């Protein structure tokens, strides 16, 4: 999807 | 008191690129800016001069800041390995927009992004801090290396950066 993380990237 | 203001000079695999100046909402969210503020002069010993953007996904944003591990696992802040999320006021409202990338709550450290769009179902999730003042121009062409999953195709680098208000 579109989201901004540090560490496990989603969708 | 006046907002700080500090740059970054953005290389695309060592060659210049251009300027990017940010004003520093201190007056909303004084300790997420003074954490951008420190990491961009490095006075602390540690920063953003050298790391890169490791994920920009065009009509999204681009992301940065993992000065330690150079891929989303790392980076840390001036406050310890990572700090509370300050207060939610700024919204994600358009182009230009700072924001601090996160593991979920409270857990800032130094990653952060420039949002090339409104993106406002991040909103409540990630402290809004800054905002481009100068240089929109060189984001835009760094989104042109990025890719629908976050690769780039060329290393995008923070050459240098500072403070210059």
């Amino acid at each position: 999807x579109l989201l901004v993380t540090a560490g496990l990237v989603l969708a | 008191m006046v907002n700080p203001t500090v740059f970054f000079d953005i290389a695309v695999d060592g060659e210049p690129l251009g300027r990017v100046s940010f004003e520093l909402f201190a007056d909303k969210v004084p300790k997420t800016a003074e954490n951008f503020r420190a990491l961009s002069t490095g006075e602390k010993g540690f920063g953003y001069k050298g790391s890169c953007f490791h994920r920009i996904i065009p009509g999204f944003m681009c992301q940065g800041g993992d000065f330690t591990r150079h891929n989303g696992t790392g980076g840390k802040s001036i406050y310890g390995e990572k700090f509370e999320d300050e207060n939610f006021i700024l919204k994600h409202t358009g182009p230009g927009i700072l924001s601090m990338a996160n593991a979920g709550p409270n857990t800032n450290g130094s990653q952060f992004f420039i949002c090339t769009a409104k993106t406002e179902w991040l909103d409540g999730k990630h402290v809004v801090f800054g905002k481009v003042k100068e240089g929109m121009n060189i984001v835009e062409a760094m989104e042109r290396f990025g890719s629908r999953n976050g690769k780039t195709s060329k290393k995008i680098t923070i050459a240098d950066c500072g403070q210059l208000e």
